[PDB]
């Protein structure tokens, strides 16, 4: 029996389980948007803005019921309408990596069918972060 | 250094036997029958009683110096031995108003009787009466209504109101309930009501009940052009289940309810009370379970006593006891319930077993109610020991009578018409009785039958309750 | 078989010795003292019927329903031996003569008007066989053992109290300085004394507020959760609810109310308020001596306490064996095995005549208080076990160096006599062992052991069984 | 439609397929409190399937043990956990208990994992009043999400509840106890498919679909066919499928459709193919039933389930290659591994009663 | 080494096949008509229905070591072939009467037919009887009145009660309706009564329906001096 | 007299009291769990995470009586079901705290007939933790 830790071990939704993605599982990702005819987005935020917090509940009554801050982070740009080139989103992400090298980044891409956000995972963590956990030490 | 915190135990009677103290007229005084254990003397057993319904523990405690003892102690102020008991006292203990919750009955029980009647130190303890300060009586609601007002409200004057409680205790379908109950007021009776134990039941629930049972109050109203009612039980689990069912009765428009106070228990009585005042209602107040407190002369609490925290809690009507029926209670110490639920300033009388004189300020009176095993050759010494200002209650003695209800309360509306006539007249019921009774029975057939089913029925048995 | 006016003997329809009980039926065991010339039979009966169907003459109406189907039935009849004059009598009574979920008619039925009688000298009601049928129509406790320590986050040992004192007379931040000192030394809880309501002294609200800082203030030093029985007993239901509704604004554990004092009726009430608010409920039980202490008269504690189990209650006093009221061992081992348990043995020699079935209904914690003091640790762990609340009011507050080590000398004897009775040590007979090499370890111990060693409360017992 | 005509002595059986409810009526409907973009949004999750468990034992456990088996779950990646449909208030474990133990469950994991999370608390009860007052405490403890069983509850009480849950912001799981009852056999009672449509106007955020796969019947194609139903806006009539009628829900939210009941791991790759993002995947025995325990259960579904997602957004055949997939993620993954070792022959393949 | 915690898949029947189970008079009994699979014993198909209506789920969970499955387990105690069936019995299933929440029939179906109906291992189910023991009959508020109740408040005894459906079913106005009914009443019905279908409409509004009803009543009751209601 | 510290004088429920548990002492319980038939199992948590705390609150309307954060701590592996082995408890004791040696380790077990948790007492709290006394320094 192994035991999941309970320390240092934040998530970020979905693919955070898997092992990091690689350029090549990044680039594949960014395929599926674009065969899909999605609207690829970036989001980011600063370490204290990353997580869903309560704090804005102070101001409430008893209305806090899937109210939850942090879940808005910051439009990297603006959505890419019309793109269908891989490569330019690639490009995109690292123009604002580079911008915000202290940033969680995010990929998301839309659909304006069903008007939601229809894929998404985290592509940048800051190097200073020292709440999550490398997969292998996931587990003890 | 001066007076400081000294750990340990020392003798209740050090801080709480106080036999120079001069009472306060706004003390609330008790009188305590106490029997110690062997080697526990009487100054400690009565300062023991005071300290713990008090301000007192066993050992000594700090905090006492950020407060006054002196301001709040309970005080022995004075133990007399028991003529006829070697080892029976009586120990009087003032209690600061200070002490006391206003208008709460619970709380003024909780501290006098809470914890004191099971210490090691003595045999046994019984509360024989209370001094209640007009200070502290004017604290409570009191009375829905009171007998001057209860009498106003139904236009019934010039002799004791009748009633009846309907049999079998339960059992009953609600619309024989209703059937039973038109019965009995259509003959003469003013009043029937529910048995005590009668609430909400499979055999019959309440609100079906409280439908026909109106019908049948308005029934019998308009066949006789006399008011009746009938005291429907409000007695329930819950104080929510309580108040709807005096809502009901409220919205039916009937006159009277009725509440168990003991085994509802003063918190829902006072409420109810209340509840009653401010809606009109009249309220009757079965004694339940006072037996098992109020039976015993070594242990438990007087009647009397549990007769002034119901008038300080609140009732119309409150059941006396009948002397001469199926049911425990001398003459006279029926006659000093009587006075202390009716009067307004009752005389201190150890003859009559009344420790402390008691002013109930303008507090209304509450009604007295005779009832248990009584029938119409008890009516002249009823008539005799309560005067008008009582109801006397016949359940058996109108639902026994061969004839039927109607025939029934007849009889026992003619036998107290007869014998209040007998008395207005000045003739001596306590040695004309019998005559009196004996010429009605001879004048009206109901009242005949009556007398002969019940010629021979006596409850006569050795008193255990003795003052 | 028709209606024949007049009196008649009891016995003809209320004495049925070839009765078999019923699963469903509610039985009583009445001691009895007929007055002399009344047969035993007689007396029994007229107990049966006059706390169910009948009265002292026969009535017409009785023919219009089952008078076989409702009526009270005394059943047998024992003599009691080394008594030339008492028995005792068994009654059963149908389930349907009584209203669901209510104590109060309960009561009003069986101990109403058959105390009063004159044809006896005296009754006592020794037990209740509550059936699982009338048991499934109460709510019962709010919480029960179990839930209580969940909430508390407290396992393992007994739980440790103390009512404040003096009992009257303290202000509302005098109330919460004394509680905050003994909560942070190492108790779980303080109490209002059962007499503190609202009173010119100290106001029932100002309490709440100071004692609230004080749960949270020491909870926070010591890091253990803690609570105060804030008293909701009152003059009527609405001001006791908004005592209850405080507590709850307030986000604190715990109140309690003196159910007899009260009453049944404002009891239940509040019982169903703490179930649905998340309350615990502390019982206090104010008043029952004056019912329950004398052999041949009045009712017994082990019915009190079941009552208060249907009528609802996390805690219960349970009495101490060893302390300054009365209330031998044995018997109040059957108080806690009947409030605890989920079944209960008929056992004549332990003063249970009948089984007791409480069909998974919560099992109410015993609350051992009055008069104790750490000397006594060992043998109250022993008697009670771990699930019981012990309870040091004058063994706190008492203690010569003040509140906090009062409550640190009581968690340390508390502790000690769990951890050797945990390694196998037995507690009746290395009881004082155990006592004085903690009194030895911790300089609070030894203040409070010095002080009460010569205190003993020992007295010929009342309610023998 | 239902009232009388079953018991007709002049008909042997007959059985309810299909209603085509007009949009004309539909809008007559408050419908779903939220229905799946608004779920999606509130709960800020995105990209795949989302994953959840009932407690076990169905019944018999306290309060406080049954909120330490939500904790371990939710911790360990699971989206959500529910109590039983038979949980709802009983004498091993009260309701405002179990709810208050959950809330702080819920709100542990939220904070470990940086994700939100929540557990459907049973609203399912004997009267609309005690209903009610188990809402207004799910309110008031600000948790995002109840659950009803709407036959068993009945459709007044569950369309009172769905009012209540969009005035404030609740989700609503809904349970479909007693439907097998009604809808299992072929010549008599009420299909499934009606019995969903009546739960979308009625109201609910969430219902149970059937697996194919699981320990409860439904075949693929029909299973399917109830997703469309309850997801799209439009569904057009195809008698292949049992779609009687063209049905155009006029804008009226969709419902997530559950997919639970005896599934596990190996079922991962079948169940992200048949319903694509847009279903909640529910691991009850699943779960509880792996041999390290409650979050290492959790985490081996949540590894399946991630890495068949990203299988699938690669271009691989989970038709095909479903296998392969689980069979390298269990390689990977040690706690995927274990699950993958204890369940790796157990099937439910039987003969199908409901067929078209 | 006591009984631990083993993972994985067992029969059913291992723990909720109890043919030797005195049942206790406060359980709950169910007996069930079952139509087992081909090769699933009856024994683990009623094994089966006891554990996924009361405690059991597919595999073995770690859990239950915290609580008792003795006390809570549901219990197929009985099995019996049925008369002219191959392949149907009656299953009999005991359930403890702590499963059961207070005053809630919806609680009752929803564990004893909630999902056991739809198992691929059964091709069909039919829950024939369901013994309601007296402990938790008591916990039912029950009839709002009962026979005895409503005779005595109509003031009806001696014959059976007459009543009769207002038609056609839908399609009448308020106004209709009370007509309608009013001439039923008057001639010698006790009741009439709304079609089942007859809630709120467009043809008919309840509140409207609910006066002119009223209207009708009280005249038919006042014309015959007979106690009539709709 | 001497005063009881209210600085840094943090407790942990039952045995907190007590001179610290000795290794023959922590057998000595684990030998009471045994002959009991109880279900020994082991919880953690960071030191964060410790102690009762109300944080969650901020999201409620009047329903926090006895709702409190940090209650449960989480679970090494499951409780040992069927364990009647002492020595098999004191390893998985030092596999715990070997593995978590910066968490607090309390050592619980359970009763599965009154169910409920019927001992439980801390088996170690971090190095770094400065919010309690020894023994001797709980009174000045
Ligand atoms: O239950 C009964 O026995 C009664 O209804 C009387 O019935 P009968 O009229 O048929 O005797 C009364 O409640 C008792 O008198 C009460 O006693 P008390 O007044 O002493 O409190
Ligand atoms: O008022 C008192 O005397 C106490 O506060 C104890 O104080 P000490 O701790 O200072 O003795 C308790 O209420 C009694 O023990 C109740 O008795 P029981 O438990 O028998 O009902
Ligand atoms: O009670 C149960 O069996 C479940 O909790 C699943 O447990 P497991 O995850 O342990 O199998 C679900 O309620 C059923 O799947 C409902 O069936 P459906 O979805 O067909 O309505
Ligand atoms: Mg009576
Ligand atoms: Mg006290
Ligand atoms: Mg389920
Ligand atoms: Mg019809």
């Amino acid at each position: 029996m192994m035991v999941w830790t309970p320390v240092n071990n934040k998530m970020f939704e979905t693919f955070s389980y898997l092992p990091p993605l690689t350029d090549e599982q990044i680039a594949a990702q960014v395929d599926y948007i674009v065969a899909n005819g999605w609207i690829p987005c970036l989001e980011f935020a600063e370490a204290d803005k990353a997580y869903v917090s309560n704090e804005s509940a102070i101001r409430f009554g008893s209305v806090s019921c899937l109210y939850y801050d942090n879940r808005y982070w910051t439009m990297w740009k603006l959505p890419m309408f019309g793109c269908r080139d891989p490569m330019q989103v690639l490009r995109e992400i690292v123009a604002c990596t580079k911008a915000f090298p202290d940033a969680y980044v995010r990929l998301v891409a839309f659909d304006n069918q069903k008007q939601v956000q229809i894929m998404g995972f985290l592509v940048q963590r800051p190097k200073t972060a020292r709440d999550f956990q490398p997969a292998n030490k996931r587990s003890v | 250094a001066g007076a400081g915190f000294k750990a340990g135990v020392k003798d209740y009677r050090l801080t709480y036997y106080t036999p120079d103290y001069v009472v306060r007229d706004t003390d609330i005084l008790a009188a305590f029958r106490m029997t110690p254990q062997p080697g526990v003397p009487p100054e400690e057993c009565g300062a023991a009683v005071a300290a713990e319904s008090s301000t007192g523990t066993w050992t000594t405690v700090w905090t006492d110096g950020l407060t006054s003892l002196d301001r709040y102690k309970g005080r022995c102020y004075d133990i007399e031995p028991v003529p006829g008991e070697d080892n029976q006292y009586i120990a009087y203990v003032a209690y600061p108003i200070d002490l006391f919750e206003e208008g709460s009955v619970t709380n003024m029980f909780t501290s006098i009787v809470g914890n004191v009647f099971g210490f090691k130190a003595l045999r046994a303890l019984r509360l024989e009466d209370l001094r209640i300060p007009p200070a502290y009586v004017k604290t409570f609601v009191g009375p829905p209504h009171g007998i001057q007002v209860e009498r106003d409200k139904l236009n019934k004057y010039g002799r004791g109101l009748l009633g009846c409680t309907i049999k079998p205790k339960l059992g009953l379908s609600a619309k024989n309930y209703g059937r039973a109950v038109y019965e009995c007021l259509r003959g003469g009776l003013d009043f029937t009501k529910d048995d005590e134990n009668v609430n909400s039941q499979p055999f019959m629930r309440w609100r079906d009940r409280f439908l026909f049972v109106a019908e049948a109050i308005y029934k019998a109203q308009a066949e006789t052009g006399e008011v009746k009612g009938h005291y429907l039980n409000a007695t329930a689990g819950t104080c929510e289940e309580m108040m709807k069912r005096a809502v009901c009765a409220k919205e039916l428009g009937v006159p009277i309810i009725m509440h168990d106070y003991l085994t509802g228990g003063f918190t829902a009585n006072t409420s109810l009370a209340i509840y009653c005042r401010d809606n009109g209602l009249l309220l009757h107040i079965h004694r339940a379970m006072h037996a098992v407190i109020d039976r015993q002369r070594n242990h438990g609490i007087h009647f009397r006593v549990l007769a002034k925290a119901l008038r300080m809690s609140g009732g119309d009507h409150l059941h006396s006891g009948t002397a001469v029926g199926k049911l425990e209670g001398e003459r006279e110490v029926t006659l000093s319930f009587v006075d202390l639920m009716r009067d307004d300033y009752v005389e201190k009388d150890r003859s009559r077993g009344i420790y402390f004189t008691q002013d109930w300020c303008s507090m209304p009176g509450v009604m007295p109610v005779a009832s248990g095993g009584i029938h119409v050759w008890h009516m002249p010494a009823l008539v005799e020991i309560f005067g008008d200002d009582a109801c006397l209650q016949f359940g058996g003695g109108t639902l026994g009578h061969p004839w039927g209800n109607a025939p029934g309360a007849a009889a026992n509306r003619v036998a107290l018409e007869a014998c209040t006539q007998a008395r207005n007249e000045g003739r001596d019921l306590a040695r004309e009785g019998g005559d009196v009774i004996r010429s009605a029975c001879k004048w009206s057939p109901e009242l005949a039958a009556a007398c002969e089913v019940w010629k021979e029925i006596k409850f006569e048995f050795d008193t255990i309750d003795k003052l």
